[PDB]
């Protein structure tokens, strides 16, 4: 018995787009018909202020000189100058049935690996990875530097039916804070609604709508969108943001990383906060990776241990590693 | 390369929005600047950065929605 | 008396490339002019999370690639941010004549498989077949990934005779499953309608529409496309969808192979659901393969021994028999 | 170039207002004057740039949101 | 080898649409991307990855109904 | 042979129309694939699949019209 | 004996086009396929045949005027 060389899983908690408007706060309560905002151009003249990498009195200088400005095209978004309130709107969809991959070259695996998340579920059931997201949907984690000066926050959570909506749960995201996870009334019922349906007793499908007070006429901070066609000539701009049909957006898969970080079981002391499920545990931002290959903590190792030789990990790692395949992706050898 | 060069070119990470690249002799003056949300803002950029930019010809490049805005076959060309 | 070594049948039931578009429900009778959902491509930043190959490369040097991102570019297909409602739109001929091989190489055993198919064909006529036929057009099977998530899926059956429409049906896609076969008098209709095709008697052409409601600006999902002269240096895309003259699409032998799953009738069943109707049944997405040569429950084993021995097996092997009858290609020696 | 050019852009340092170009015989005439703060004054003031500067043969160009105002047989002449 | 080469094709998959390649000091700089759904957009995006890419020279390459709206020679070698 | 082998050849049965085929090491990876109908789209079909496949060197192999929109630098590598 | 043999002549009966002829196991398997009317087109043709009906390993022979188009490495397998 060994893993199979093809295999493959598919994602649950599926994000969209999320879509930012603004407005006034305490119009909180009728804020369907907010204008967005705009990404604007705009040509700034600075000064260079660079590490001058080459050497004093170049041949060749492959850059300018100090006395001189440089003048550059970027792009901004800023609030109007009456609105004070930014809104950000998106929707999220619980599918259920975690266990079974899509592709599997192997036979003897794939019901073996059933088998051992059928075990975990009828063991424990979904409620502390559903607890876990919930907080991280509970706090606004997902506004990103958006969330950093602001003066309040809050969430808004609805069910939605065939028709309207049939549940709504309304949280103060500075309460909520992004350190701890503590327990709540509403929040317990909006954990046991995302397991109900991670298990998949339920069709899940969830509205949520953030208000961040940030001061009017400030500059809000959408996400910068990657080219990787654009390439090496002088005079092309230096900074894009993504819209969808004009109108400033955040990525999916950014607000996907912001609901994914629950992540407090890793190796080095998780006394600093959280970070995201992922194989090899790593925040490439700060430059480090947790969860190193070294030792038996990363996600292959205890997963092909857990399967193949029937060494059941501790409950935290069977925990991120069920995570992990919530997650999805390519696993094969 | 003589003429001074204006392409419209539509992004395919949002469809329905362009972006118009000018180069005048053998250097880049305008790289990437938004055209539009529609075919006639794109037709009108092009028709701009023609109008300056421009030594005696030029040329604009463009698909075929952009391109029937533009009088068939007298301002396309110099 | 032996088997040819040139036999070519032909398929009757054949589909079309179904082309997908994006609107609301409560407007579903009037989606004829809904705009079409167009393949947009992607650059995003991610991480390393394959399995590494520690084999003979740099064991603590090189490995340092985690910490450092990677930026991929991708296909993806989305609705709009106010649409939730999916619709794919095919249409489907039935030919009769199934019994008579297309190109043939010997003169008695031609002579001999068209009476051993007529003495079935007047014992039993085409109930079976077109009845779970009919249970694979009602139930949407022919929506892959996107049948998962959806809360309403509704289809609707015309029956297109000179242009104009003579006879429409109408179902609920989610109380028919996937399981079992139950009846209806609406299904008994279609499945005589689908039988006097599949006999002869008259002329079939159907069109058929399905709507699934999935919400607000989520994910749908084309087909993927196979590409076999893309080369394998670098930097090249790895996910390519499949669309028909900017309108993402799905192939014409998925939404065939989703109507051919009727076979309910193998050796290992135990209500684990049906499979489609292959020459040594198997199903390659899971590796395992049903109606092995070993067994004597194989297509070819059961032709050469109701054709040549005058053995007539069981009335549902005779079912499987048919069925690859009517599925087509290529047999002989 | 022989017929006259009148284009209308949005300028993208602030959405929602508007500057036409005017373009006479090789030579401009008219270079990023302002127009309204809305597709209507934008479209007004194409109209009147296209009576002035030019008798026989212009061109209006514009957003479909600023060529909507304006009849469809009095965009190109 | 020393000039950036940019090469227009058409799928065989579906007539009609366009994808573009450029290589430069034989590193696959964009590999299989999408041009458009007409010979306009190929040659505007074609134009496009010539300016911004290849500095110095370029090549570019494409099909007859393609090349037909770059001016003949001119701008096509550099 | 060592390096990649790009062919074009013409169909005789249908005049005007090419055809591509590629050798990489011995074992065709392309066979009689669907190049253009004119001799400028199988020169960009020939370069496309002289840049992927053809990582350490490569020789391009067609007809006159074909290789006379390659420079005679960068049909063999 | 071993490997295929691939041997494009020039057709005298008008001189500038070509032939090619494929000899597999001792007989003739392809005889007086047409090979173009350039060097760079009965080149392209061989190196073709050679690939397909090359097997494990083949020889191509002939003019001096097509070989020039073919490295002497790619002569032989």
């Amino acid at each position: 018995l060994s893993t199979a060389s093809v295999l493959a899983f598919e994602r649950k908690l599926d994000p969209s787009d999320a879509l930012m408007s603004a407005g006034a706060w305490a119009q909180r309560d009728a804020s369907q018909e907010w204008p967005a905002v705009t990404v604007r151009e705009k040509s700034v003249r600075g000064t260079i202020s660079n590490r001058l990498k080459t050497k004093d009195r170049d041949p060749a200088k492959l850059d300018a000189s100090i006395q001189s400005p440089n003048l550059q095209t970027v792009d901004v978004a800023n609030l109007p100058s009456d609105a004070d309130t930014l809104k950000v709107r998106f929707t999220l969809r619980v599918l259920g049935g975690a266990g079974t991959p899509s592709a599997c070259n192997d036979a003897a695996y794939r019901d073996k690996l059933l088998q051992t998340v059928a075990t975990y579920v009828n063991e424990q059931g979904f409620a502390e990875l559903a607890r876990r997201y919930a907080h991280n949907l509970a706090n606004a984690r997902f506004l990103w530097r958006n969330r950093v000066g602001a003066e309040a926050v809050e969430v808004r959570i609805n069910h939605i039916r065939q028709g309207e909506v049939a549940r709504t749960w309304r949280f103060d995201a500075l309460a909520i804070g992004l350190r701890d996870f503590k327990a709540d009334a509403e929040l317990d019922a909006l954990a046991e609604l995302i397991a109900s349906g991670l298990s998949g007793s339920g069709h899940v499908l969830l509205e949520v709508v953030a208000f961040a007070r940030i001061g009017d006429g400030q500059e809000v901070f959408p996400s910068q969108e990657l080219i990787l066609d654009k390439g090496d000539k002088k005079g092309q701009k230096s900074k894009t943001l993504y819209s969808v049909r004009d109108a400033a957006a955040i990525h999916s898969q950014k607000i996907g990383n912001a609901l994914r970080t629950i992540d407090t079981w890793y190796p080095d002391e998780d006394g600093l906060g959280p970070i995201a499920v992922e194989p090899y545990g790593s925040v490439t931002s700060q430059g480090k990776a947790y969860r190193q290959p070294k030792q038996k903590l990363d996600f292959y190792t205890l997963l092909d241990n857990w399967v193949l030789r029937d060494e059941a990990p501790a409950v935290e790692q069977q925990h991120y590693v069920i995570a992990n395949l919530i997650r999805g992706g390519v696993f094969g050898e | 390369s003589r003429p001074t060069v204006v392409t419209v070119t539509e992004t395919p990470r949002n469809p329905g929005s362009y972006e118009v690249n000018v180069e005048r002799d053998g250097k880049m003056v305008v790289g990437r600047a938004r055209a539009g949300s529609d075919p006639g803002a794109a037709a009108a950029k092009a028709m701009q950065m023609a109008m300056e930019w421009g030594s005696p010809n030029y040329v604009i490049l463009g698909s075929n929605k952009v391109l029937a805005f533009i009088p068939e076959q007298l301002r396309v060309k110099m």
